[PDB]
């Protein structure tokens, strides 16, 4: 904040919704909390000109877990291979 | 006299009855003879997906009990 | 004297408005007298959202029980009584 | 991305692009800035509940509040400037130049 | 309005900024900005006529505009980065947004356009509100995004405002117009130096907001809003001239006045940044600015310009409007240069 | 197909955005508004958010359209001009209704579409959560979890409220 | 099989639309000292038939409308959401279990008024849109009391699901610890449905499309009042004798019903600026101290309901 | 990166408790007192563990554990527990205030020869 | 998809019975400012502002079920209440009349 | 008369609760095995497909960590039938 007045006062005024690895109720866990934790762990302290380097590989898995780009660009890769093979009539998929 | 308005009243009554007793008879019809599973939450979903693959012909108010053990 | 004097004038001539007033007095107000208002807090507390994970025995954990009907551990024996 | 982003994303590109493209009636650029606003809601709601992010639930609820309490005071104003000149027409808030 | 009800919109307004400078959350700060364009809309419409109605749907849609842009960009943030923490953004689309938001709210070139028109449409109290408290929010955004925000983009805009400001002064005789364009043209250099230095656009903003505040309080004392008004100050209040000569000055940037230590500070952080050209152009496109200040002097304080016989009923008056601060006010905005090295506790 | 509900839910979405953008008579423009609102919530009843989409209904259709159609009837329009009779909205709905299908047509075949950004064309249950079997709405748990957590969200959300009945009255009593 | 469901809930309800037409001429006739319809048919029963047919074949003439898109809607959003706001309701089960069913019919019955609005933009007459102006705000006023009351009654029962209610009453009626409530609930529904004494629009103020809002209107009547006997007068429900939950549902719906008959025939009309006072200036300020009542009720005698 | 292990199709295959909810529910008061030890090792396994490939050894103690158990009903309590999870599997929700009596006679049942 | 069917059946049978309404053998061969109130203006907007009211207070049930009962309650009033101060305001400015 | 009747339904609540933590155990093996036995299915259908593409590792992950990773739906239901990928993606929703 411009004015850090929730830290000087010790109130919690927002900062309990600000991520999603925060408590949450009854305890149920975001898709990415994991990946969250890791990167604001290995972020945490050293600032954000240094954690746009160092903390990149944790940064670059979290951002995998929430927008899956990668993964369906692999599976959108089968699935071509695919239903050009049954084509070609040289794949049978199981029962 | 006032009871010339019964019939009217019965037939207003009749219509409005078959709804339930219609909704209620169907769900037996299809639901093997008993309450249409209620699935509000995740929880009762799950269960009642595997209660299809247990039934083992895809329905799953077909129940297995202890003669499947 | 001069409230209950005013009072028996808005009674007389706004009874809506004083049983508005009244009902939502108490609303704020009875919650901080009634004897009953600990077991609110007690109930939703007992309630099992989520599954109780057990911990790992380290030998130095006398308060913690190694089966459901074992002696220790938060009771319910309120509850069912209440 | 998703397939929906595509087009929700446009959706609020074409309500940005009908409010900043003004006709005649002021009551049809307030409809624009109400559908940006539908769009972004259902671009956060999306979002939330896809990633479970149990406590943001709130979020889209508090924007359709604010906004709408804002969409209140957009009304209000159309109808003192209607009262002003019998239209709602932009055109004639040019007192001003 | 009833008295206690404009204290309570002033709260609001104030209370909105409040929440966005202590808000660690896009949303809260989304929220303030809500608040804040809420409770100002009824102090620009609170004379009732339809200049005011105007000036209050014109502010309405351009603020509206660019809060649902801000709420875009808190969006994107959120897909990209799964978090609301007020601070740098995760997209450079998002960044955009933020930034292009944030300059629609502050009025920079080239969404100006709104800032004239809206000030004029307004009371001289309410034109005070919008060109100094309302800086507040937009700019603590800016503080706290900045790393994340594109240099040419920011540039851009500083350059296009001190043109703009400078130019469109030149053509104006309404004192709220010519106040509008001072803006945007000061809006320029406090957003040109925040990629290098945030503590000097602080120190900018600080003392733009004191002498724009000392300006319209002058102007409400006499109930000036034109040229011409402002001129019969010297057969009612000569001491008001001196104090409107001293001030418009200072806006100049002349030495050895106040308003000389903002514009002086920013040329010493960009060249210590090896940008040499920016800060030359900027110096010399700010003697724009200087002309039409220079010319109100002349019309207010160094010449006397021809009176009306009526005014002889005003010598028996005395001057009974509040003008609170403005002592206080008046010596800041001219006497502060030998204090510059108090810029560090903005550090 | 049915498991492309979502993004046929999108593809309307857009149209009503196209309808009510190009700007029509405000009666139309807000029937398509409303169209939208209520797709809107299609969408996201379908990503498991049964409590947000009813709002939609109840507050943005149910209680802001209908606001906006009052108005409407009394200070901007009581007779409709005729749709699409006039020139620019007819050019923007046709501009937009082209755009729209030229994303559609090209991402369905090829599964994937490049419109400015990248965009997948798999579908949107690809991206769905797997294991579930909580018995509890977690949209629910987080909306009631606002008097919980979010004492400050409630303060200023009320205030404002509060503020915009204050101001209303100020804005037009003259 | 659902579509026969379907079908067995939309009929009967047109079937009974119809012969409440008939209870209630023969209703406020007896209660005016004749007898209503009893020619046309033994006891009337064949008037409604006689009156639909009279009116399908009737000349539709519609003056020239401001828009023909609008002048065809107002009518099946009418009818169309009428129908529809019978879907989640138990009796005792519903043909959709929404566990949000509360709230879908809170939402529903907010879009009923964009039927009256459309008739007005079609009416293409500046006095008919005055009219129906006069008639939305009267609506939207008194939705705001009963969605307050339907909250304060759901924090005793614990869900938005309908089915829950039915529970929640096991061991008594809502109405016992909730009268208050009900009786502001009762006029809110009558003031909601344009009937006396709040029959402005009638009191102010052809063929099928006649007969169609008419339709959409008294069903809306009858599953108003059913909802109240749900929501106050719950019903036991013996999970293996469902029919014995839905004779007794019945017949407090059409107690409910016939108690609208008997309101209408009993008093003058409200004034519009009167009524808009009975719910501004009474209602409403009731019924938010019974709301925070009711919030504070459950937890200070901790007996707050399960949240399944 | 690297290629995610799998572990082989025949070291997923274990005998399944192949049998319906209703029946699930009717048992799981008991089932819950009686197979406390393996179950609790195995939910203690996932939580540290977060990794459903490392605690596969302890899931198939899980079902040996419950078809055991379910073997102890066949074979002394068959048809008190029949009627009860059938008057269970009647009810929509399942619940369990519609069956207090067959509850009692499978109650009765196991703790009489169990 | 149930529910889909359902709204489906209800409004498809509600435009077949509209258009048989309009059609049937007759055997036949031959935008300004209204001089409305301002008062029924503020009636909808007041609605809708206490709308988005009860739109916050929707979720009450489900939050009743918290253990932080006491910001939940003291939350829940302070709610209700204010939406009261509105309505006093209102009156009190003579909002609430028709003359 | 509601409090002993809501007091008697949480009681009747936890017992409900209780019953599913009793069986969330044998639920929770059963699940673990479907879901290693649906991606061990997926890995030989793509041992087959991408047999030899220029290239392309089988089973490679796209996670620079080793972390398990639950997978998503595109990854389990990817190359099985539609109406299992319909009833296992939009079954809850659409079941009301
Ligand atoms: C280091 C960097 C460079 C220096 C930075 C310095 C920054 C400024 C420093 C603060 C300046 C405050 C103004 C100086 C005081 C002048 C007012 C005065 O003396 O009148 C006595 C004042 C009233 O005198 P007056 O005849 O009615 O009018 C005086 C001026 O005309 C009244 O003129 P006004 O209309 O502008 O009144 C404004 C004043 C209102 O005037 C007051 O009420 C006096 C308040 C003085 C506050 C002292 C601030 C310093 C202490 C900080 C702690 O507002 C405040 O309350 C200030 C806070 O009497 C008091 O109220 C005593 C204070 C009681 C508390
Ligand atoms: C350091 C800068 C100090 C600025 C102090 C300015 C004090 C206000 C101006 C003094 C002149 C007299 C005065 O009190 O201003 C009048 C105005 C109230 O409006 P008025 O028209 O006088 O009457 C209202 C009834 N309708 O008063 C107002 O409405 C107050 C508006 C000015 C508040 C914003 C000041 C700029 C932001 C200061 C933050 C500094 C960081
Ligand atoms: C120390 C570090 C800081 C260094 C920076 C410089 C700081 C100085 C600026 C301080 C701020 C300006 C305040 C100046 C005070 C002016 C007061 C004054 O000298 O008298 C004004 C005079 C009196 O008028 P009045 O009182 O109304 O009636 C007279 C009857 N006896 O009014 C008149 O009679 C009107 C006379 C006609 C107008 C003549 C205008 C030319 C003189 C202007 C001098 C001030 C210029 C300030 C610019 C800075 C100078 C370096
Ligand atoms: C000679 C030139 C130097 C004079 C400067 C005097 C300024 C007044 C003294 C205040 C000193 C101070 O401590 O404030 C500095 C503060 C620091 O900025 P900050 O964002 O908090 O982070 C700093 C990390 N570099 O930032 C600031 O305070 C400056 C920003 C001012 C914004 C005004 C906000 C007013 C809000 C007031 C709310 C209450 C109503 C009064
Ligand atoms: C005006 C015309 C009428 C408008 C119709 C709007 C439909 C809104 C119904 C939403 C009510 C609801 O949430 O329940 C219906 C169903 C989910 O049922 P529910 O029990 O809440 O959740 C499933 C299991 N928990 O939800 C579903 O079955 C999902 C349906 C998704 C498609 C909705 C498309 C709506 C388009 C309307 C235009
Ligand atoms: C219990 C003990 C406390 C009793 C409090 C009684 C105070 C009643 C105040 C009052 O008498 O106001 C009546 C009057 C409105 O009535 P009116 O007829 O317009 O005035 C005479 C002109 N004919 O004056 C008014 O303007 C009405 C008062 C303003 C409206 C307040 C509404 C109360 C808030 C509604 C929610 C109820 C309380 C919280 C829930
Ligand atoms: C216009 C009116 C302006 C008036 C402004 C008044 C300021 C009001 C301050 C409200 C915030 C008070 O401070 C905050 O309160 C809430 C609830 O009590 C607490 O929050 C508590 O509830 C939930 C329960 O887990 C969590 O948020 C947190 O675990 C817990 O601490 C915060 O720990 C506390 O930091
Ligand atoms: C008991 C605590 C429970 C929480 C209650 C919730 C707070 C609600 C605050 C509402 C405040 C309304 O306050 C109300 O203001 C009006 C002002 O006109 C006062 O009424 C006064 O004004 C009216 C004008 O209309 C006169 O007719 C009347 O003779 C006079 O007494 C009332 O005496 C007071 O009741
Ligand atoms: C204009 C703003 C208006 C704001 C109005 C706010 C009204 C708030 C009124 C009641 C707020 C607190 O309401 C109630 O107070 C009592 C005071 O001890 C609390 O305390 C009570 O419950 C706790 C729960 O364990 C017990 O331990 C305690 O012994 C008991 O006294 C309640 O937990 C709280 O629910
Ligand atoms: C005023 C007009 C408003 C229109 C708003 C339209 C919605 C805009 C949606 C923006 C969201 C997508 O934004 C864009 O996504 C892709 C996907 O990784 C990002 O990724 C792209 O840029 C960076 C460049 O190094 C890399 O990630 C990568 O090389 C490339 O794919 C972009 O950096 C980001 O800018
Ligand atoms: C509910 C299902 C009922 C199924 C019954 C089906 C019966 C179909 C036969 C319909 C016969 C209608 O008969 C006809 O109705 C129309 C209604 O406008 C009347 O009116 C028509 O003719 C008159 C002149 O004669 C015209 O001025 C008028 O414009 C035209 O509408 C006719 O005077 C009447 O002869
Ligand atoms: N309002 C009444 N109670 N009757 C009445 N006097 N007129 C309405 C009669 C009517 C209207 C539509 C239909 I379809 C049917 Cl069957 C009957």
């Amino acid at each position: 904040p411009f004015f850090d007045v929730q830290k000087r006062l010790g109130v919690d005024l927002d900062r309990w919704m600000t991520i999603q690895s925060a408590e949450q109720p009854h305890k149920i866990p975001s898709r990415c909390h994991a990946f969250e934790k890791e990167w604001i762990e290995c972020a945490h302290g050293i600032g954000s000109i240094r954690a746009e380097k160092e903390c990149k590989i944790e940064f670059e898995d979290f951002r995998e877990c929430l927008l899956r780009q990668k993964t369906m660009k692999r599976l959108h890769a089968i699935r071509r291979q695919r239903e050009k093979l049954i084509k070609e009539g040289k794949y049978t998929p199981p029962p | 006299m006032w009871f010339e308005v019964l019939p009217g009243i019965a037939v207003m009554g009749v219509c409005l009855f078959i709804p339930g007793m219609a909704t209620a008879r169907i769900h037996r019809f299809s639901n093997g003879g008993k309450e249409k599973r209620v699935a509000h939450y995740p929880y009762q979903w799950y269960l009642m997906e595997r209660d299809r693959r247990v039934s083992g012909v895809n329905r799953s108010y077909v129940s297995k009990g202890l003669e499947n053990i | 004297e001069r409230v209950a004097a005013f009072l028996k004038n808005v009674w007389a001539k706004e009874p809506v408005l004083v049983a508005s007033f009244a009902i939502a007095g108490l609303a704020v107000i009875l919650p901080t007298l009634s004897p009953y208002t600990k077991y609110s807090l007690m109930i939703n507390r007992a309630t099992p959202y989520n599954y109780p994970v057990p911990l790992r025995d380290d030998g130095n954990m006398p308060d913690v029980p190694s089966h459901p009907q074992d002696p220790q551990g938060p009771s319910l024996e309120w509850l069912k009584r209440l | 991305m998703s397939m929906v982003y595509m087009n929700i994303m446009m959706a609020f590109t074409v309500s940005l692009v009908g409010l900043l493209m003004y006709r005649s009636h002021l009551m049809s650029s307030l409809l624009c800035l109400e559908g940006m606003m539908l769009s972004l809601f259902v671009m956060a709601a999306l979002t939330i509940l896809n990633s479970h992010f149990t406590l943001a639930s709130m979020m889209p609820i508090i924007l359709l509040v604010f906004a709408a309490c804002e969409a209140a005071l957009g009304l209000s104003l159309l109808v003192m400037v209607s009262n002003t000149y019998g239209t709602d027409y932009v055109q004639n808030l040019n007192l001003l130049q | 309005m009833n008295p206690i009800i404009f204290i309570i919109i002033l709260l609001t307004i104030m209370l909105g900024t409040i929440i966005v400078m202590i808000s660690s959350h896009w949303l809260l700060v989304w929220i303030g900005f809500e608040m804040n364009m809420l409770a100002i809309i009824p102090i620009m419409m609170k004379n009732h006529n339809p200049r005011a109605t105007e000036a209050s749907t014109k502010y309405f849609l351009t603020q509206s505009t660019a809060s649902m842009l801000l709420m875009m960009a808190v969006i994107i943030n959120l897909m990209f980065s799964g978090q609301w923490t007020v601070m740098k953004l995760f997209n450079p689309m998002a960044s955009m947004l933020m930034t292009m938001a944030l300059a629609m709210k502050l009025g920079m070139a080239p969404f100006h356009f709104w800032v004239p028109e809206v000030t004029q449409g307004i009371p001289l109290s309410s034109g005070l509100i919008l060109l100094t408290w309302q800086k507040l929010a937009p700019m603590s955004v800016l503080y706290q995004i900045f790393p994340s925000i594109n240099l040419n983009l920011i540039l851009t805009l500083s350059v296009l405002s001190i043109l703009i400001g400078g130019w469109g002064g030149l053509n104006q005789t309404q004192l709220r117009k010519i106040m509008a364009y001072s803006s945007i043209a000061h809006m320029g250099w406090m957003t040109a130096v925040l990629p290098y230095n945030p503590t000097m656009t602080l120190l900018n903003l600080i003392i733009y907001i004191i002498m724009t505040s000392t300006m319209f309080t002058m102007f409400m004392a006499n109930s000036t809003t034109t040229t011409l008004s402002l001129s019969h100050t010297w057969n009612k209040t000569p001491i008001m001239t001196v104090l409107i000569l001293a001030t418009l000055l200072s806006m100049g940037g002349l030495p050895p006045l106040s308003g000389f230590m903002p514009k002086w500070m920013i040329i010493q952080e960009m060249t210590k940044n090896n940008s040499i050209i920016l800060p030359t152009f900027m110096a010399i496109t700010a003697l724009l600015n200087l002309y039409f200040y220079m010319r109100l002097t002349y019309s207010t304080t160094l010449t006397m310009f021809p009176s009306t016989n009526n005014m002889k009923m005003k010598w028996q008056f005395p001057l009974m409007k509040k003008m609170t601060f403005l002592p206080t006010m008046v010596v800041l905005s001219t006497m502060m240069l030998p204090l510059t090295p108090m810029l560090s506790v903005l550090e | 197909m049915m498991l492309y509900i979502v993004f046929i839910l999108s593809v309307i979405f857009v149209m009503g955005f196209v309808g009510f953008s190009s700007k029509p008579s405000p009666i139309y423009g807000g029937l398509g508004l409303i169209v939208s609102g209520g797709v809107g919530c299609g969408i996201v009843l379908n990503f498991g958010g049964s409590f947000l989409g009813l709002m939609v209904f109840l507050i943005y259709l149910g209680g802001m359209m209908v606001v906006f159609g009052y108005t409407t009837a009394m200070a901007t329009e009581q007779y409709p001009e005729i749709w699409l009779s006039n020139k620019a909205v007819l050019g923007a709905f046709v501009t937009g209704l082209l755009m729209e299908f030229f994303m559609v047509y090209y991402v369905l075949k090829d599964k994937e579409v490049e419109v400015v950004f990248e965009f997948n064309g798999l579908g949107d249950w690809v991206i769905y959560d797997t294991g579930d079997s909580g018995f509890f709405s977690e949209e629910a748990m987080g909306i009631a979890a606002l008097y919980s957590y979010g004492t400050w969200l409630v303060i200023v959300t009320g205030w404002s409220l509060l503020i915009g009945v204050v101001v209303i009255m100020e804005i037009t009593r003259g | 099989m659902f579509m026969i469901n379907i079908l067995m809930l939309i009929i009967p309800i047109l079937l009974a639309v119809a012969f409440l037409t008939l209870v209630e001429r023969k209703v406020l006739g007896y209660m005016q000292l004749r007898k209503g319809p009893n020619v046309v048919g033994p006891y009337g029963l064949l008037q409604p038939i006689a009156d639909a047919i009279k009116l399908f074949i009737k000349e539709p003439l519609r003056p020239a409308t401001s828009s023909a898109s609008m002048f065809i809607l107002a009518p099946i959003m009418a009818l169309g959401l009428a129908l529809t706001m019978w879907i989640p309701l138990p009796m005792p089960y519903p043909l959709i279990n929404m566990n949000l069913g509360v709230l879908f019919m809170l939402a529903m019955s907010s879009l009923a008024v964009y039927s009256i609005l459309w008739s007005g933009w079609a009416s293409n007459s500046k006095y008919a849109l005055i009219g129906a102006l006069r008639a939305v705000a009267q609506t939207i006023s008194y939705e705001v009391t009963l969605a307050i009351i339907l909250l304060s009654v759901l924090l005793m029962s614990g869900s938005f699901t309908l089915s829950t209610l039915i529970t929640t009453q096991e061991q008594m009626w809502l109405i016992l610890p909730a009268w208050p409530l009900a009786m502001m609930w009762f006029i809110s529904t009558l003031a909601e449905t344009n009937r006396a004494p709040f029959d402005l629009t009638e009191g102010e103020s052809a063929a099928g499309p006649f007969a169609l809002f008419f339709m959409a209107e008294y069903a809306n009547i009858i599953m108003m009042n059913i909802f109240t006997a749900i929501l106050f007068l719950g019903t036991s429900h013996n999970p293996h004798m469902p029919e014995l939950y839905t004779i007794n549902f019945t017949i407090k719906s059409l107690l409910l019903t016939m108690s609208f008959l008997w309101i209408r025939a009993s008093y003058p009309r409200f004034r519009y600026d009167q009524l808009m006072h009975l719910l501004w200036k009474n209602f409403l300020p009731l019924t938010l101290a019974l709301c925070m009542w009711h919030v504070s009720l459950p937890i200070l005698t901790s007996g707050i309901p399960p949240q399944t | 990166p690297g290629i995610v292990e799998l572990p082989s199709l025949e070291d997923l295959k274990v005998q399944e408790v192949k049998v319906s909810s209703s029946v699930l529910k009717a048992a799981a008061h008991h089932y819950g007192a009686q197979c406390d030890k393996p179950n609790k090792e195995f939910m203690l396994c996932r939580w540290e563990e977060k990794d459903p490939r490392r605690c596969l050894e302890e899931g198939k103690l899980v079902n040996q554990c419950a078809l055991e158990f379910f073997r102890q009903i066949k074979r002394h309590c068959a048809e008190p527990f029949t009627e009860y999870w059938t008057c269970i599997d009647y009810s929509g929700l399942q619940l369990f205030r519609r069956c207090r009596k067959q509850q009692a006679q499978f109650d009765e049942c196991v703790l009489d020869k169990l | 998809m149930n529910l889909m069917l359902a709204l489906l059946t209800n409004f498809t049978l509600a435009t077949l019975l509209v258009i048989i309404a309009f059609w049937l053998p007759q055997l036949n061969v031959y935008s300004a400012r209204l001089p409305f109130s301002m008062k029924f203006f503020l009636v909808a907007i007041t609605f809708l502002l206490f709308d988005l009211e009860i739109a916050l207070l929707l979720p009450l049930p489900w939050a009743s079920q918290t253990a932080n009962l006491n910001t939940m309650l003291t939350m829940a009033l302070f709610l209700i209440i204010l939406l009261a101060v509105s309505l006093a305001y209102e009156w009190t400015q003579k909002g609430l009349e028709w003359t | 008369s509601m409090m002993k009747w809501n007091r008697e339904r949480r009681r009747l609540q936890i017992e409900d609760f209780e019953a599913r933590i009793a069986l969330m155990p044998l639920l929770q093996a059963e699940k673990d095995r479907r879901v290693l036995q649906m991606l061990r299915e997926n890995l030989e259908e793509e041992a087959t497909v991408m047999k030899d593409v220029p290239g392309w590792k089988v089973g490679e992950s796209v996670f620079h960590t080793t972390r398990w990773v639950t997978p998503m739906m595109g990854e389990l239901y990817g190359l099985r039938a539609s109406e299992e990928v319909l009833s296992a993606t939009y079954g809850f929703i659409w079941y009301t």
